[PDB]
């Protein structure tokens, strides 16, 4: 591809935990994402992992996807 | 620190080194470099920037199971001055401060009178506790338990003595062959 | 019994030599492959170590049997005393964490993995080691074939030398 | 003589176990060692007389040495006879304690009884030549030299740049500075300057060379330390060894315009220079950065004991306008 | 004046030869870094190189070698010896005719001195640790131990027997980097081979493959003085003059055909 | 007797907290499976089927069960709160105040971050909490 | 839903494997606790699993290597016993001939 | 005899002193090869264990087994030394041992100190030296 392999694009979450809707126009260059939790940044990582055939138990915050 | 008849339930918040408090208490019984978390120099065993690591332990024997109450005093003052250089000084005082002993061998005698670190179940490190409570599956649970029961070490020395018995049998064989040769020459010289 | 033994002996020796030849070929395969593996991994990670301005190496250990082989780390910053092995005994956890950071960096260097994610590992780390992690991300941006990089941090510090190929983010939560 | 010739042989042999550099007093002890091996000892000599014949032998030696493009020089250790002899009698104490197990002879009793007169001199058989076999040291590969030369350059830079701050009393150099100051002036609370410099830093930069693995690095360093080319401070810093110095002394003197002592006019990398920058200013008649005048520690002691407490390049208040040199 | 005049004439021959100086320079460099023997071919090769650079016709090779030997005696009391070939070991000083060459230290003891060196090094080790000098010292020490092994082995001991005796003295045969030396004993062995201290014998028995024994290499053999060996052993056990000749003959037994005497 | 009493004490502690079961102490495999039948569970399933806090409490109860027959009159424990639960810590303090209150022989060096020794019910006779001056 | 086509998780796992991505593997994805576990993982085992994250063909190669080592030990002890047996049988047969 | 702390600890103490005395006979046997030490230590440990009969603390069994191993080696070595009146095998250890002053099975300090010293004192190889001028270029 023109970009590096597996380059992510804007990700749309909907009805997730608290986020009824949201969309992140991600960056192919770099991501120095700095900031603590409070809206579920770890839950955001769990969302990314589970939505891509990844077991949430890699971290272990919440298990059941539903 | 305030203690007495009651156990050492150290309520030590963050910044007091609760695990470090446990390690200092353990070093009260002579821990080594890999069981002290302080390295070759003993400066960090003392307060960082201090020299006189004073371990003062008034041990009163006015209850069940008294050790030398008329000799070591009713109380016993364990005084371990762990310093930056040289071996740590020791003083096993009586109730009135009379230093009955100056070494931890009498502490060992008192403990054996009381059984009050060698066993993993006895003393567990942060890594050991983490392995026991989080990094222990049925096999690892088994290993932790057997070590704590010393059953692992038990069987260790068991088969170690067994191995030396095999060595002993080899000695039996070789030395018996030598005896056979000597007795063969003996009998031939007889005849 | 001797007939049985003397019949089996040539066969047993033949099987032993078949083994030996297989082992020799396995050495000739892995040992150069592992050589490149460890050599270039260590080269990248230690050059990054120096970019930090810190002492750290990763040595491969190959005893007589492959089952005995392993990888160890041996680092140093305190100039007062010479370098020794880096393990989980007495060192600061932040040093080991940065070592793992360089570990995954070299993994990207070698494995097909075309992008990087760091999931808030920097919890409990001090100012210095987290700044080191940030500069590791900078060097990730300083490398060629700019891939996708992600690092999750709770806070940010001052004195962050920046460049153009990079893209600083901010996770909001 | 053949006796003396073989003597000098054995001397050089020790020198090889001394790997090329030997103490004045250690040489003396070897002398007594040899005279016990020779049983020719005549008790009636002051240590000076032994020194005399020692040096006579030395001259015969260096006669031939000069025939050989190699040579022994006697110098005085820059840390000075007193500090040298302090550390050396810390081990002469360990020595007489170890020899009491062997002090079954009156010779050994005399040896332990002869308190060593304080002396910082060493003798060094050193190359005088640069040709094929010379570069054919065969010690190790080329990178090791180039990088070590680089580190030497780093130490040169370190020495040149003066660092200001409290003196490291951890350095015994400062201790003996103050001791000499009290001995000469009697001012027990004389104010110390905060101006000082040294080469020993840069171990951190040993680990800043990037062209080889850290292991190999350390190991080569261990060789050198064993080979006593550089030296380890207990703070972790490294300087370059006195004998190693004499070698590079002359080469670097050529390469960097290195000013020598002022009294003995020998280059010393430790001692006392003038903290007045005007003494360390460039001599404008030359256009060269003129490092501040500095005597050997003994040279400084004799000067102040007999000449002045003011600089000559600048005249400054060397009581206050000095610089400790490490 | 014998030394003075002799060294004077030496200096004269030096006026005819600075080449010898450079030669010993390379000699001692190669050794010190390597502890090395040198081949006749290498000698004459560097000699011809020098003759070209000196731009002087090549004089007698025997001349040259004798001259430098005398040089480093009057300066060093040493003898340059060449070795008889390895082919002469399994099938007048030759000098110019000898093939492999090294330097030998030609003085006797000075007992008190060596012991005092013992004393200094005792301070050393007691202070040392719970190195290259000492590193090689251990290397040589294991060497000497093994030498004694082969001597009780009558100049013949197999590989594995040696391995067991190494384990006998707590030597980790696991294949780890050697304590202090950070290498494998195998590499030590290969050194003694290249340093000609040992002989490795490999024979293809059709039942057990290649069986390997070992014998004493001529570096040690030329090194190994008889009286040196004997008084060495006396000093091993702190012995008096009583068992002198008795253990002397016991050592003769331990030798047997150990040397191509 | 140690395995027997360890299983018995494990069951007793679980009943005090609520539970029962067996220990598959396979020496040959050197694996200590802990098949505990719990009210929170269905059958004599392994403790791995329990919750993380439940598994931590089960491990703690098994460890105290191990302590029970051993000839040790001294035990220590530190750095466990980080990978456990405060409910488990409180239940352990209750177990100490109900067992170590009469165990005047074993010296328990147990280290906790919070001042749970005097906040919770762990002080009693025999051996129990004593004042540690918080920083 | 691959391109908004509903499927199970197996196809997405195949995609993750084919994308050079492993959200599970620590070499590509781990946490701080996993980082410290890595800091305590067996150097042998940890190195092996990293290699697996790179190559597993050589992993099985090594496994067969150790297996062949075990077979070698077994067969070697067998050869030793056979040698001792042969020698003893020869001596005993000599005795039988004498008898 | 089932659980007296005094008996157990005195067994410990006697066994530790026994270990010290057996180390003494270790060097005794290395120089000479006496079997009486082995047999008597065996008898001592067995008698103490007989007192430990009924007492059931693991550490005592472990240390007793240590004693067992040591005594068995003692006896085997002494028998080997008894069979005939090897010597180098005795000597090299003694060489190592006599280079073992210590305060009174890893590799000692003066072990290698003595050995290397000996070789130097005796090597017919002359010592060597090196330098840097010319590699200094
Ligand atoms: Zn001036």
């Amino acid at each position: 591809s023109s970009f590096q392999p597996g380059s992510i694009i804007k990700i749309r979450l909907q009805d997730f935990v608290t986020y009824t809707l949201t969309e992140f126009n991600l960056s192919p260059s770099l991501n120095m994402i700095i900031g603590p939790n409070g809206s579920g940044k770890s839950t955001f990582v769990c969302a990314v992992c589970l939505g891509l055939a990844g077991k949430p138990e890699y971290i272990g915050r919440s298990k059941k996807v539903e | 620190l305030e203690l007495g008849s009651r156990l050492n339930f150290i309520v030590g918040n963050n910044g007091s080194g609760k695990s470090a408090i446990l390690t200092a208490i353990t070093i009260g019984l002579g821990a080594k470099a890999s069981e002290t978390n302080r390295g070759s120099s003993l400066k960090d065993l003392i307060r960082e920037g201090c020299y006189s690591a004073k371990i003062i332990l008034h041990l009163d024997n006015s209850k069940y199971g008294a050790y030398q109450q008329g000799i070591f005093g009713n109380e016993i003052i364990v005084e371990r001055i762990i310093k930056r250089d040289g071996p740590a000084s020791f003083s096993l005082r009586s109730e009135n401060g009379k230093e009955i002993s100056n070494k931890k061998k009498d502490i060992q005698t008192v403990v054996d009178y009381f059984s009050v670190v060698s066993n993993p179940m006895c003393f567990l490190s942060q890594d050991a506790a983490r392995s026991f409570l989080t990094a222990s599956t049925s096999q690892d649970k088994y290993s932790h338990f057997m070590k704590g029961t010393l059953l692992q070490e038990i069987t260790e020395n068991l088969l170690y003595a067994s191995a030396i018995h095999d060595s002993a049998q080899e000695n039996m064989a070789l030395h018996l062959e030598n005896l056979k040769s000597l007795k063969a020459e003996y009998e031939d010289a007889k005849k | 019994e001797l007939r049985e033994l003397e019949h089996t002996v040539p066969q047993q020796s033949k099987d032993l030599e078949t083994i030996k030849a297989k082992l020799k070929e396995d050495h000739a395969v892995l040992e150069p492959k592992l050589d490149d593996i460890v050599s270039k991994i260590s080269a990248r990670f230690a050059r990054l170590f120096n970019n930090v301005g810190s002492a750290g190496a990763v040595r491969l250990e190959k005893p007589k049997d492959y089952a005995e082989w392993k990888i160890e780390i041996m680092v140093k910053f305190r100039d007062n005393a010479p370098l020794k092995k880096l393990d989980s005994h007495t060192q600061s956890g932040g040093e080991r964490a940065v070592s793992t950071v360089l570990y995954m960096i070299a993994l990207q260097e070698f494995t097909s993995a075309p992008f990087r994610v760091v999931d808030q590992i920097n919890q409990g780390m001090d100012s210095r080691n987290e700044r080191i992690v940030h500069k590791a991300m900078v060097e990730n941006a300083c490398a060629e074939n700019t891939s996708q990089y992600f690092l999750i941090t709770p806070k940010l510090l001052t004195g962050l030398h920046y460049h153009e190929k990079m893209r600083i983010h901010c996770v909001m939560a | 003589p053949v006796t003396g010739d073989a003597t000098a042989k054995y001397l050089l042999q020790y020198i090889l176990s001394a790997r090329g550099i030997c103490h004045e007093n250690a040489l003396i002890l070897a002398l007594m060692r040899l005279e016990t091996d020779a049983s020719t000892l005549n008790t009636e000599w002051s240590i000076q007389q032994w020194v005399d014949k020692l040096n006579d032998y030395i001259n015969a030696i260096n006669v031939k040495l000069n025939l050989l493009g190699y040579k022994i020089i006697r110098i005085n250790h820059g840390i000075g006879r007193n500090a040298v002899t302090l550390k050396a009698k810390q081990n002469f104490e360990s020595f007489e304690d170890n020899t009491a197990i062997r002090a079954h002879n009156n010779d050994y009793a005399v040896l332990q009884s002869i308190v060593l007169p304080e002396s910082n001199r060493f003798f060094v058989y050193v190359n005088l030549a640069s040709t094929e076999e010379t570069k054919l040291a065969t010690r190790f590969n080329q990178n090791e030299i180039e990088f070590m030369k680089w580190a030497i350059e780093q130490f040169m830079i370190s020495g040149e740049t003066i660092v200001e701050g409290p003196a490291l009393e951890t350095s015994i150099i400062v201790k003996e500075v103050n001791r000499i100051l009290v001995a000469a002036t009697g001012d027990s609370n004389l104010a110390k300057w905060r101006k000082f410099s040294t080469f020993t830093v840069g171990s951190t930069n040993l680990f800043q060379f990037q062209e080889l693995t850290a292991t190999d690095i350390e190991d080569l360093l261990l060789r050198l330390c064993e080979l006593k080319w550089f030296y380890r401070t207990q703070e972790g810093k490294f300087g370059i060894d006195l004998r190693c110095i004499a070698e590079l002394e002359e080469y670097l003197t050529s390469m960097y315009n290195l000013n020598t002592c002022q009294n003995c006019h020998k280059l010393a990398i430790q001692g006392v220079r003038c903290g007045n920058e005007s003494c360390r200013e460039e001599n404008e008649e030359t256009g060269e950065n003129s490092l501040s005048q500095i005597w050997h520690v003994d040279c400084f002691k004799h000067y102040i004991t007999h000449v002045s407490k003011n600089c000559d390049r600048c005249g400054s208040s060397l009581i206050t306008e000095g610089v400790y040199v490490i | 004046d014998v030394d003075l005049t002799e060294d004077l004439a030496v200096a004269k021959i030096v006026k005819e030869n600075p080449v010898a100086r450079k030669m010993v320079r390379y000699i001692l460099s190669r050794g010190e870094s390597q502890n090395s023997i040198i081949t006749r071919n290498k000698l004459q090769s560097v000699i011809h190189e020098a003759a070209r650079e000196e731009n002087i016709a090549k004089p007698s090779f025997s001349k040259m070698f004798m001259d430098i030997n005398a040089i480093l005696y009057n300066v060093y009391g040493f003898e340059l010896q060449g070795l008889p070939s390895k082919n002469n070991m399994n099938a007048e000083p030759l000098g110019h005719r000898a093939q492999k060459f090294i330097l030998l230290n030609n003085v006797p003891h000075s007992k008190n001195f060596d012991d005092f060196k013992i004393l200094q090094s005792a301070h050393t080790y007691e202070e040392l640790i719970v190195l290259s000098t000492d590193r090689d010292l251990v290397y040589k020490g294991v060497l000497s131990v093994i030498l004694c092994i082969v001597f009780f082995s009558k100049n013949n001991i197999l590989h594995q027997e040696l391995i067991k005796f190494l384990e006998t003295f707590g030597i980790p045969s696991d294949g780890s980097k050697i304590a202090i030396l950070n290498i494998t004993i195998e590499d030590l062995i290969k050194s003694l081979e290249k340093r000609e201290y040992i002989v490795r014998l490999e024979e293809k028995s059709d039942t057990d493959g290649e069986v390997i024994s070992y014998r004493i290499g001529r570096r040690t053999q030329a090194e190994l003085g008889l009286e040196s060996l004997e008084k060495l052993v006396q000093e091993i056990m702190g012995l008096e003059k009583e068992q002198t000749k008795s253990l002397h003959d016991d050592i003769i037994k331990s030798i047997g055909d150990s040397y191509s005497i | 007797g140690t395995c027997f009493d360890a299983d018995m004490d494990f069951r007793a502690s679980l009943k005090v907290r609520k539970f029962s079961g067996n220990l598959s102490f396979i020496k040959d495999t050197k694996s200590l499976e802990i098949y505990i039948l719990t009210t929170n569970d269905e059958k004599a399933r392994n403790v791995d089927t329990l919750s993380g806090g439940e598994k931590s409490f089960s491990q703690m109860a098994l460890l105290l069960a191990t302590w029970k027959p051993m000839r040790s009159r001294i035990i220590a424990l530190d750095q466990f709160d980080v990978f456990m639960d405060q409910v488990n810590r409180k239940i352990g303090t209750t177990l100490i105040v109900k067992k170590l209150k009469d165990i005047a022989r074993t010296q328990t060096i147990i280290i906790t971050p919070q001042d749970i020794g005097k906040i919770a019910d762990i002080d009693s006779s025999g051996v129990s909490i004593h004042r540690m001056r918080d920083p | 839903l691959i391109n908004d086509y509903q499927v199970s998780e197996s196809v997405v796992k195949t995609l993750v494997a084919q994308l050079n991505i492993q959200l599970d593997n620590l070499c590509q994805f781990l946490s701080q606790e996993r980082v410290e576990e890595f800091a305590r993982l067996k150097s042998v085992k940890l190195l092996v699993e990293t290699i697996r994250s790179i190559d597993a063909s050589l992993l099985d190669v090594l496994d067969e290597l150790r297996e062949l080592q075990g077979n070698e030990q077994s067969l070697q002890k067998d050869l030793d016993f056979k040698k001792a047996k042969i020698v003893h049988l020869r001596q005993e047969s000599d005795k039988l001939r004498k008898s | 005899k089932d659980g007296d702390p005094q008996l157990e600890f005195k067994v410990l103490q006697g066994y530790r002193d026994l270990e010290s005395e057996m180390h003494k006979g270790r060097a005794q046997v290395t120089r000479t090869g006496d079997i009486g030490v082995a047999m008597d230590n065996l008898n001592a440990v067995d008698s103490l264990f007989n007192k430990v009969i009924g007492i059931k603390n693991n550490g005592l069994f472990a240390h007793d087994a240590r004693a067992m191993v040591s005594i068995s080696e003692l006896a085997q070595i002494s028998v080997r030394n008894l069979k005939f009146d090897a010597d180098e095998q005795s000597a090299a250890d003694q060489q190592e041992e006599s280079d073992g002053d210590i305060d009174r099975n890893e590799f000692s300090q003066f072990n290698w100190f003595r050995i290397g010293a000996l070789y130097n004192t005796i090597s017919k190889n002359a010592p060597i030296t090196d330098h840097l001028m010319g590699p200094l270029s």
